[PDB]
């Protein structure tokens, strides 16, 4: 088997993380017991790449909850899902970070960053193949962005051949008020940039747009959020989880998606996207490829596709999905780069998401994410220029030097996207 | 006529044995080169990692100065 | 005698492989299990069929095949699929993880971990071979197994076999049915490095397969299993004269000396007919001339490409079933005062036939009709360039950007590789341009 590890940090992580487990064990036909009640045999035919098998039939997710408080976690263990977790796999602190880069990064998490470790040795010497790892954390916190970039390190040290793949949460001032969340931002992408393979860019801004202006939520909670991220999530994976030939395992994505190690951050997108209150292929083409679909607040047509990998769920005709996406890129052609041809790659499953006929996933490499980093170099350095709340952070040990640093590197980040977009075939 | 009998056959065999002995060369040095490379990726990968440990250490020692005073 | 060992590397190469072995046992009527009860010497043989099968005492007839795979899932699927009887478990060869799409990884990262276990079980095949005469590989272009672990293979085939005959069946990547981006890397890769191991490669293009599928047999949607239905004729019918016997019979390796005039220049284009559904064939006998004037329409080429607007430098006409030289000799003659065949000055023109009168077999449950007969061309014309140079062109969109590149370097692979391997195509191609050239 391809096995992959599952690591959830912070709250943000641990909220979307234990979403995901949910989705996915639906799909799977898993209760909360562990136990298999589907009746589909191609919900089992890849169920050891994110679950173990245990005595008595018990599929037992392959996951690592990490926290440096144990608030959020203790409330996962009594969800739904709680009891299906490893208890061992629950590692936490109790100091915290406090929303603060440096405590997640070196001063607390690095206390608890052994521990961790050794969970994750554990679970990856019992994998017949390891693939890699994935992680769900927020960038805009401390334990999530500090520590989960931390673990990133370290377990890249250890396992330096394998594909580090995030889901990272994007934070917003639509959605979170904590002011210093650009410099969280910026500091976690210094490192996303250097030690993944593969990032999943969810922005929380466009969450928001999603719900309040698409789904008509006058106030958005996170649960409301998180149901487009376990959507997003459990497409995105669906590639991994279900008999396939496209993207089948985290390596060949990362060889599909990524031209240039540094631009490995996509954007997602879902369709459809309706609220509460008959679909058809060329409509859920179109949808996706619209800017309103996009789980990254991000215009693709302000910039330029490098590779796209999409995903339909659902039965249906592959002849018109093939002439549909055929339909699209040709319509759309001065928004794909001529000098990656045949950079569109596309997949059907046959099981659809719950609750739906037809679904489908959008994942693009679009230099238009710019726009997503613009805005959080703008908030950056609208408070550093002031050097607002420092002492926070250069108090458990880190200097200026560091931040002026991560400013520079997301700023030379936004200038290759410009270069690639920009450049021509001839 | 039968040396040159003999010159064409021996003749064959030693291109056969040439394009044999390239061939084998060929791939042992692509085979180690490949092998030096990949190592070299992977030690300049850890030696990064290593540093941003080493600036960790910095950065938690520097703490413990200013706690001090 | 003359057996001949079939090795199918990488899912396109294995999952071929399955359907040309199913096949040969329907050709030959041998069971899954792999009884024939026409065969009544027991234990051995010097049939014809022999070349192909091996016999075990208890009257087993087992390929003389090896199935390699850096990832399971896919040999899995022969290992207990209908035909499992068929081979011994140590001719079906797996890793745990495959080669990413990547050629370095198949050629130097993860091949390199198995490719002594694969020479050893090729070796015990060639040991029960009283006069080996080559190898057949079956492989895609655009995997990473496909093209890193073959030209691997090849280039050791090369060392411990010597010049003894290696001819490749590959899959050109057609963007309908390919899974990656790189497909035009590997591509250029593995051409270049199984070049000079390779005396003859029958190259198929899967947007000429799938085009085929979708026109003349109304398929909707082709699949794999769609495809290697039809590929796996095609082999059949370049096999049947090794498989077979017979008075107008002619050796492959016959049709193989005027196929290939420079040792570059050994990529036959391969044109298949009838290619007809059930529905269309019924009260409707295609005869012989109606079946050679096929072969000269490209919609039925194996590889696209214009031979109307190249040279030929050989013509070959592979037929089986009903067929007798009298009609072939007629449709020649009809063919040559009707067809644009432009032969370059230093080639004769003529046209080189063999007949097998085993009529062509059919899979049940397939889309392809049963006819009474069948013909394959070969032919070694100029335009399969074509192909090279459409292969070549996205080589070089990605390439002068140096995108997807760093998945090779962090495998150890040079930027000179590339150069080199690229550098080779662009010779090559010059070669079937400077072939074309008439004589001063
Ligand atoms: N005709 C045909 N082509 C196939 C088949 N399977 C894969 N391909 C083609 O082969 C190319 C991809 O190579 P694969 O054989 O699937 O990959 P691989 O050789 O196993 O190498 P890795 O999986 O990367 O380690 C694509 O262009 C596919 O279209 C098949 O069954 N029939
Ligand atoms: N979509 C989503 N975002 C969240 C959730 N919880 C926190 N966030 C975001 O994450 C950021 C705060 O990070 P947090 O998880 O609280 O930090 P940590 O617990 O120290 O790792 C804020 O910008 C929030 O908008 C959640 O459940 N869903
Ligand atoms: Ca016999
Ligand atoms: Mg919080
Ligand atoms: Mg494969």
């Amino acid at each position: 088997m391809r096995e992959i590890v599952h690591i959830q940090a912070g709250q943000c992580g641990n909220q979307i993380g234990a979403k995901f487990w949910e989705v996915i064990s639906d799909e799977h036909g898993i209760d909360p017991t562990g136990s298999y009640h589907g009746d589909s045999d191609l919900q089992l035919e890849r169920i050891n790449v994110y679950y173990n098998e245990a005595t008595g039939n018990k599929y037992v997710p392959r996951a690592i909850l990490v926290d440096l408080e144990p608030g959020t976690m203790d409330s996962v263990r009594s969800g739904p899902f709680g009891q299906i977790f490893r208890p061992d796999n629950f590692v936490f602190g109790q100091s915290g970070a406090g929303n603060n880069w440096a405590k997640g990064h070196y001063t607390e998490g690095a206390e608890l960053v052994d521990s961790v470790l050794d969970v994750v040795r554990k679970e990856s010497e019992s994998c017949d193949c390891l693939q890699g790892f994935q992680l769900t954390h927020s960038l805009g916190g401390g334990t999530g962005s500090g520590m989960g970039t931390l673990l990133i390190s370290k377990i890249r040290e250890e396992y330096p051949d394998r594909i580090m793949n995030t889901f990272s949460v994007m934070p917003s001032p639509k959605v979170s008020d904590t002011v210093v969340e650009p410099y969280n931002a910026t500091l976690s992408v210094h490192q996303l940039v250097e030690n993944t393979d593969e990032t999943y860019c969810i922005d929380n801004e466009a969450l928001y747009d999603i719900c309040f202006r698409t789904l008509k939520l006058t106030t958005p909670t996170y649960g409301d959020l998180n149901h487009l991220v376990s959507a997003t999530m459990s497409g995105v994976t669906t590639c991994l989880r279900f008999p396939g030939q496209l993207n089948a395992d985290l390596r060949k994505l990362a060889v599909n998606m990524v031209p240039f190690p540094r631009l490995h951050f996509f954007m997602p997108g879902f369709a459809p996207l309706t609220s509460r209150g008959a679909l058809t292929v060329p409509e859920l083409t179109q949808q996706m490829f619209d800017s309103k679909n996009m789980m990254a607040a991000c215009d693709p047509r302000h910039g330029r596709y490098l590779t796209v990998a999409a995903i339909f769920r659902g039965r249906m005709s592959m002849k018109e999905v093939d002439e549909q996406m055929l339909n699209v890129q040709n319509k759309n052609s001065s928004y794909f780069v001529e000098w990656i041809p045949n950079n569109v790659k596309t997949a059907v499953c046959d099981i659809p998401p719950r609750g739906l006929k037809m679904s489908a996933t959008f994942i693009g490499n679009s230099t238009a994410i710019q726009e997503l980093f613009k805005r959080i170099s703008e908030q950056f350095t609208a408070m550093f220029r002031r050097k607002a709340f420092l002492h926070w952070y250069t108090g458990e040990g880190m200097d200026e030097m560091e931040f002026t640093e991560a400013e520079s590197n997301m700023n030379d980040l936004v200038s290759e996207y410009q270069q690639y977009q920009d450049a021509t075939a001839d | 006529k039968r040396e040159h009998e003999r010159e064409v056959i021996q003749k064959a065999i030693e291109e056969n044995n040439n394009f044999i002995k390239m061939a084998k060369e060929k791939l042992a040095q692509k085979m180690e080169s490949n092998k030096e490379n990949r190592e070299a990726h992977l030690a300049a990968m850890l030696e990064r990692l290593q540093e941003k440990d080493k600036h960790a250490e910095e950065v938690r020692k520097n703490k413990e100065l200013k706690e001090e005073a | 005698m003359r057996e001949c060992i079939s090795i199918h590397v990488g899912q396109a190469g294995v999952q071929i492989g399955n359907a040309c072995w199913e096949l040969y046992c329907l050709e030959h009527g041998i069971q899954p299990d792999g009884q024939m009860p026409s065969d009544k010497t027991i234990g051995g043989g010097d049939d014809s069929f022999n070349t192909f099968f091996s016999e075990t005492g208890a009257g087993k007839h087992v390929p003389r095949a090896v199935f390699v795979d850096l990832e399971p899932t896919v040999i899995d699927e022969v290992r207990t699929g209908t035909y499992r009887q068929l081979f011994h478990p140590e001719q079906l060869i797996t890793g745990k993880e495959d080669a990413a799409n990547n050629y370095a990884r198949g050629h130097y990262t993860i091949g390199k971990e198995i490719i002594d276990l694969v020479l050893d079980r090729i070796r015990k095949l060639a040991d029960q071979c009283t006069g080996l005469q080559g190898f057949l590989v079956f492989h895609s272009f655009g995997g990473g197994t496909g093209s890193g672990f073959t030209s691997l293979l090849m280039e050791r085939l090369s060392v411990d076999y010597g010049k003894k005959s290696k001819l490749e069946f590959s899959i050109y990547p057609a963007p309908q049915v390919s899974t990656a981006v790189v497909e035009p890397y590997n591509s250029i890769l593995t051409t270049h490095t199984t070049l000079e191991h390779s005396d003859c490669a029958f190259m198929v293009d899967n947007e000429a397969i799938y085009d085929i599928c979708r026109r003349n047999l109304d398929i909707e949607r082709p699949t794999y299993t769609n495809l290697n239905r039809l590929i796996s004729q095609i082999v059949s019918s370049i096999t049947a004269s090794l498989r077979f016997d017979g008075a107008l019979n002619v050796d492959l390796t016959e049709f193989q000396t005027n196929l290939v005039p420079y040792p570059r220049i050994h990529f036959p284009l391969a044109t298949y007919a009838p290619v007809i559904s059930a529905e269309k064939a019924y009260h409707e006998q295609l005869s012989v001339a109606e079946i050679t004037n096929a072969c000269f329409e490209p919609a039925n080429q194996m590889v696209k490409c214009d031979p109307r607007h190249g040279k030929y430098m050989a013509c070959c006409l592979l037929y089986r079933g009903d067929v007798v030289p009298k009609d072939v000799n007629a449709a020649i003659a009809t063919i040559k005062t009707k067809r644009s065949i432009q032969f370059v000055d230093w080639c004769p023109t003529g046209f080189k036939v063999g007949i097998n009168y085993q009529p062509p077999t059919v899979v049940p449950g397939g889309d392809l009709a049963k006819v009474q007969r069948a013909v394959c061309m070969l032919s070694n014309t100029t335009a399969i360039a074509e192909a090279w140079a459409r292969l070549d062109h996205k080589f070089d969109l990605m390439y002068a950007k140096r995108a997807f590149v760093h998945w090779y370097v962090g495998e150890g692979m040079e930027e000179g590789e590339f150069s080199e391997a690229r550098e080779d195509m662009a010779a090559l191609e010059k070669d079937y341009e400077e072939v074309g050239v008439d004589s001063v």
